[PDB]
């Protein structure tokens, strides 16, 4: 009645809507993870350089899992700047440098955008627009020695500051005052350089502390360094929506004995409709089939007769029917199946007609 | 490690036809008994090839169809890149019994670039330096080989055939399957070859549109130029 | 002035026209908060310098 907008429905078959068979589940397959970066040799050195001779790395080509470095809590101070960090396992860059170093408790809160002081303008200097990541941990127990660890040397003169990524590693005596120095200190002339006194009796703030920071580029080249993508398991025989390996589609999947050369990852039989896949894990060739979908139609004898009416499913086998579930005796035939209407083994004059040779009238419906 | 030579060996480039050789895979689809036709950049049948019997600088121009009918595995190593020198990044490669070893960076090549034979082979001395650099990877018969840059990818198709005829291409058809790719982008304009301790065959490629037939096993069998004559086309 | 304040944190995205209020703790890392911030938990309203 609604479909023809009228209160009364004469006798005859009318489509009324179509119906498909809803997903149930989702499932998301990748290769095997490998080819992590090597994180360990970094955070797990035996020892890193000065403040003034921070230590340099690349990172490129490669899978970078951030949630080992995000859930572990031996890190004092894990500050990212440019992006928040829970977000990295899925958006990514081309390169990753690594900056590592040691420096004083106190000189933690300076390794920052829009910071100041003898590191943030003479050893290290970050510039305001500067993305990416500091983690700063204490090393007592290493770095400090009893005796006093000179090992670590800092730049405290300079006539300028540092430009952003810039590594100034020279020691020229710093010239104060007008008087030049032929390489001897004098009156106004002193090291720029000076030794760090690490000791285990040193307070909260003398402590060594070593500062790993991650910043990332995106060069034109494509983007190679990010974490890995998660995998899930395999069904069968349920019409679901699977993404392998970005290839992102509906139905269902049967086993195939097709063969693929040991290069390809895909089938398609014409038109570009794929048709077969191969599961980057198991290496074995599944077979893609659209779930069953297909339009449905009520017959009825006229309202003015009676006032109930049968269903049929153009094209649908019956095992998959769906309030009209059960209803009358379920009839199959070749054009779909019938709902409501009992199947008589006689033959009379056509009224209605279904389709594949058969028909349906009013005596019940039958 | 490299000094010059007095030999200076230099034979003139012949010509020979292509047939109907210089066909890749262009996709990793399989297609099972179809005939489809794709537009890409192929070697045009029946061409011209330069056949080399010291080793000059091959400009690469979009991509290289390199075939060598040797013996024993004598074709070694591959230089490429747009100078050649530490000023712009190169690329080398070497072909061994297993696979291809690959290295990106500025070399510092000589005008004799070998790898020589200690007799047990134990010689490197190809170039001198190399500052900087990221990228290196490890992974009677004729050879052939297709090397392509595309949109910063490098791609390296390869096939080995059996053949026993001695003066020129065989005549048959042989599809070519992919074998390497790289996603390094680095610009690239001149090849060369390097020397042992000898003939090969170089052709361009061209961009144009082949028919290609797949059978039941989604090997090509067939392949048809459309731009050639009034049949193909047709 | 300190009196300006807006939140920085939240589980997901608002529906349009939408206010929320709630002044809960955030649990940013895979570390419980149990009401207590220590790590991985922050305030999830800042305020305007
Ligand atoms: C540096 O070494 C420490 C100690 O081995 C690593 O911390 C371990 O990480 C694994 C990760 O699976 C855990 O199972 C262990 O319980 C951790 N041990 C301790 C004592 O924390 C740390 O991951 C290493 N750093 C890097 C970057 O690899
Ligand atoms: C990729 O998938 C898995 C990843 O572990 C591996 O294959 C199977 O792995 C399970 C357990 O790891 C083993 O019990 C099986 O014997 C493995 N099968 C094979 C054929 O190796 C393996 O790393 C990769 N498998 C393939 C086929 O690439
Ligand atoms: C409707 O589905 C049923 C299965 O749910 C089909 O019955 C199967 O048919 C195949 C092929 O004829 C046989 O190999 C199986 O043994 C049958 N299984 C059962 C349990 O009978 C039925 O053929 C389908 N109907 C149509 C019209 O396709
Ligand atoms: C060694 O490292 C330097 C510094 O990273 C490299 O210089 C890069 O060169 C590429 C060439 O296109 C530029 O796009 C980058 O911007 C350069 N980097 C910087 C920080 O400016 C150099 O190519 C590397 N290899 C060498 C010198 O052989
Ligand atoms: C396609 O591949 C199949 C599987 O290898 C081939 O079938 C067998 O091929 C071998 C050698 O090619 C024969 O010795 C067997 O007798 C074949 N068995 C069967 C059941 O065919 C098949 O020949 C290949 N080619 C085609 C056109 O199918
Ligand atoms: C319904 O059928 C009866 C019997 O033929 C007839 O008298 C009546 O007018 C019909 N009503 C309508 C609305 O068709
Ligand atoms: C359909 O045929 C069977 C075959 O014997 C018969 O028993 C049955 O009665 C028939 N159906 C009807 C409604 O007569
Ligand atoms: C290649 O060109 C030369 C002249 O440039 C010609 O003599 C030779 O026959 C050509 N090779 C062919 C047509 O295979
Ligand atoms: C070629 O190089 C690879 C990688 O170093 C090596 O495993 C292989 O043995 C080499 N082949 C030779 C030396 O014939
Ligand atoms: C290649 O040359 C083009 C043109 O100058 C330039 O835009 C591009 O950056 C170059 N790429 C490399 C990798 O040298």
């Amino acid at each position: 009645k609604c479909t023809l907008k009228s209160f009364t429905v004469e006798k005859g078959i009318y489509q009324t809507s179509n119906f498909r068979v809803q997903p149930t589940e989702s499932i998301v397959r990748f290769p095997n993870i490998t080819n992590l970066c090597p994180f360990g040799e970094v955070f797990n050195a035996t020892r890193f350089a000065s403040v003034y001779a921070w230590n340099r790395k690349r990172i490129s080509n490669c899978v970078a899992d951030y949630s080992v470095l995000y859930n572990s809590a031996s890190f004092s101070t894990f500050k990212c700047y440019g992006v928040s960090p829970t977000k990295l396992n899925d958006l990514c860059f081309t390169n990753v440098y690594a900056d590592s170093f040691v420096i004083r408790g106190d000189e933690v809160r300076q390794i920052a955008p829009g910071q100041t002081g003898n590191i943030a303008d003479y050893n290290y200097k970050l510039p305001d627009d500067f993305t990416g990541c500091v983690i700063a941990w204490n090393s007592n127990n290493l770095d400090s020695k009893v005796g006093g660890n000179y090992n670590y040397l800092y730049r405290l003169f300079r006539k300028s500051n540092l430009k952003p990524f810039e590594r100034d590693i020279s020691t020229e005596i710093y010239q104060a005052g007008s008087t030049p120095c032929n390489g001897v200190k004098g009156f106004n002339c002193y090291f720029p350089l000076q030794s760090y006194g690490f000791q285990p009796t040193y307070g909260v703030g003398y402590q060594p502390y070593r500062v790993v920071v991650l910043s990332f580029e995106l060069l034109h080249a494509p983007a190679t360094v990010c974490g890995p993508k998660k995998s899930t398991n395999l069904v069968k025989n349920k019409c679901v929506n699977f993404n392998f390996n970005g290839l992102t589609g509906t139905g269902v999947l049967t086993e195939s004995n097709k063969k693929f050369l040991p290069f390809q990852q895909f089938g398609r039989d014409i038109a570009d409709t794929t048709d077969a896949v191969r599961d980057p894990q198991t290496l074995e060739i599944l077979d893609i089939t659209p779930c069953s979908f297909g339009g449905v139609s009520v017959i009825t004898p006229g309202t003015n007769t009676s006032n109930q009416v049968a269903v049929l499913y153009q094209g649908v086998n019956c095992t998959e029917v769906p309030v009209y579930s059960t209803g009358s005796n379920v009839f199959q035939t070749r054009a779909g199946c019938l709902i409501g209407a009992e199947h008589v083994n006689n033959s009379y004059e056509c009224d209605i007609p279904i389709g594949a040779g058969i028909c349906a009238s009013y005596q019940s419906i039958i | 490690q490299c000094v010059n030579f007095t030999t200076r060996t230099q034979l003139p480039p012949a010509y020979t036809n292509s047939f109907t050789r210089g066909v890749y895979y262009p996709d990793k689809v399989f297609r099972s008994s179809v005939l489809h036709s794709t537009q890409d950049l192929f070697l045009p049948f029946f061409s011209n090839v330069t056949w080399f019997h010291a080793n000059p600088v091959l400009p690469f121009n979009d991509g290289v169809y390199f075939a060598s009918t040797e013996k024993s595995n004598i074709i070694r190593g591959w230089i490429f890149g747009t100078t050649l020198d530490s000023k712009t990044q190169s690329l080398l490669i070497v072909n061994n019994a297993t696979n291809v070893v690959i290295k990106v960076c500025e070399f510092q090549f000589c005008n004799d670039p070998f790898l020589g034979v200690y007799y047990m082979e134990s010689e490197f001395r190809v170039y001198s330096s190399a500052n900087n650099c990221t990228f290196e990877y490890v992974s009677k018969n004729l050879r052939e080989f297709v090397f392509k840059n595309i949109d910063g990818y490098f791609k390296i198709y390869s096939k080995h055939t059996p053949i026993n005829l001695v003066r020129g291409l065989p005549q048959g058809f042989s599809a070519l399957e992919p074998l390497v790719d790289l996603p390094i982008g680095i610009n690239i304009t001149r090849f060369q070859t390097l020397h042992i301790s000898a003939a090969y065959y170089v052709g361009y490629l061209q961009p144009r549109t082949f028919l290609l037939k797949y059978n039941e096993n989604g090997t090509i069998t067939d392949a048809v130029d459309c731009a050639l004559d009034p049949l193909s086309e047709t």
